[PDB]
């Protein structure tokens, strides 16, 4: 589990969070 | 992703007197758009700091530090982010620092499932008595008092439902290594 991806501030394309942001 | 609310958590800046800047690999991180609220512990120190915190997101909560030039800040705060009562401070008043049964007290007095302190320069997150601690460290690694070799670090809670998802940065040389704690109310 890599919370350098898996984190809500993560700039890496694989993150849910990061796409999740770019959805505007 | 929807429905959850996102807090910064970070303090004890120390700019300018001790540090210029917070460090370029966390600045890369804080970026506007993704914040909701943000909650600092103090020591800045000036207007410069506030205003940066501003770029991230306009909710901008900060309690009064020890060396802190706005002396408008209140001493400590109470707020509610969801399910959650969080208490801030920013700890100094706390002989010794980070005293356990100290900040045990404030938890029972501010009456608050998640009490933020600073001071130490050292990062917590932990549960003690089914309640919530947390200290950010500092966000630059300034040097306190007692010590002079402190990893920056910050904290971001991820709030949904009745869970709280703690994210702990830290900066260990110019890498970044990221923590992961979960709380739930009891």
């Amino acid at each position: 589990q890599d919370l350098m991806i898996n984190n809500p501030l993560s700039q890496d394309e694989g993150s849910l969070w990061n796409k999740f942001f770019q959805d505007k | 992703m929807a429905g959850h609310r996102l807090v910064l958590v970070l303090g004890d800046l120390h700019i300018p007197h001790r540090c210029n800047s917070l460090p370029a690999k966390f600045k890369k991180l804080l970026v506007p758009g993704k914040i909701q609220h943000i909650l600092c512990t103090g020591n800045l120190c000036t207007k410069e700091s506030y205003d940066y915190l501003k770029t991230l997101a306009g909710d901008v909560h900060i309690v009064r530090g020890d060396f802190d030039e706005n002396l408008n800040y209140p001493e400590q705060k109470v707020v509610t982010v969801g399910q959650f009562k969080i208490g801030l401070i920013h700890g100094h008043q706390v002989i010794p620092w980070g005293d356990m049964a100290s900040l045990a007290l404030l938890q029972r007095q501010f009456d608050v499932d998640i009490l933020i302190s600073g001071h130490t320069h050292k990062f917590e997150a932990f549960e003690h008595e089914n309640k919530f601690y947390i200290n950010p460290g500092s966000a630059t690694g300034a040097y306190n008092a007692l010590e002079t070799n402190i990893i920056p670090s910050f904290v971001l809670m991820d709030i949904q439902a009745s869970t709280v998802v703690t994210y702990v940065y830290q900066l260990i040389g110019d890498d970044v290594k990221v923590e992961r704690i979960e709380y739930k109310k009891p």
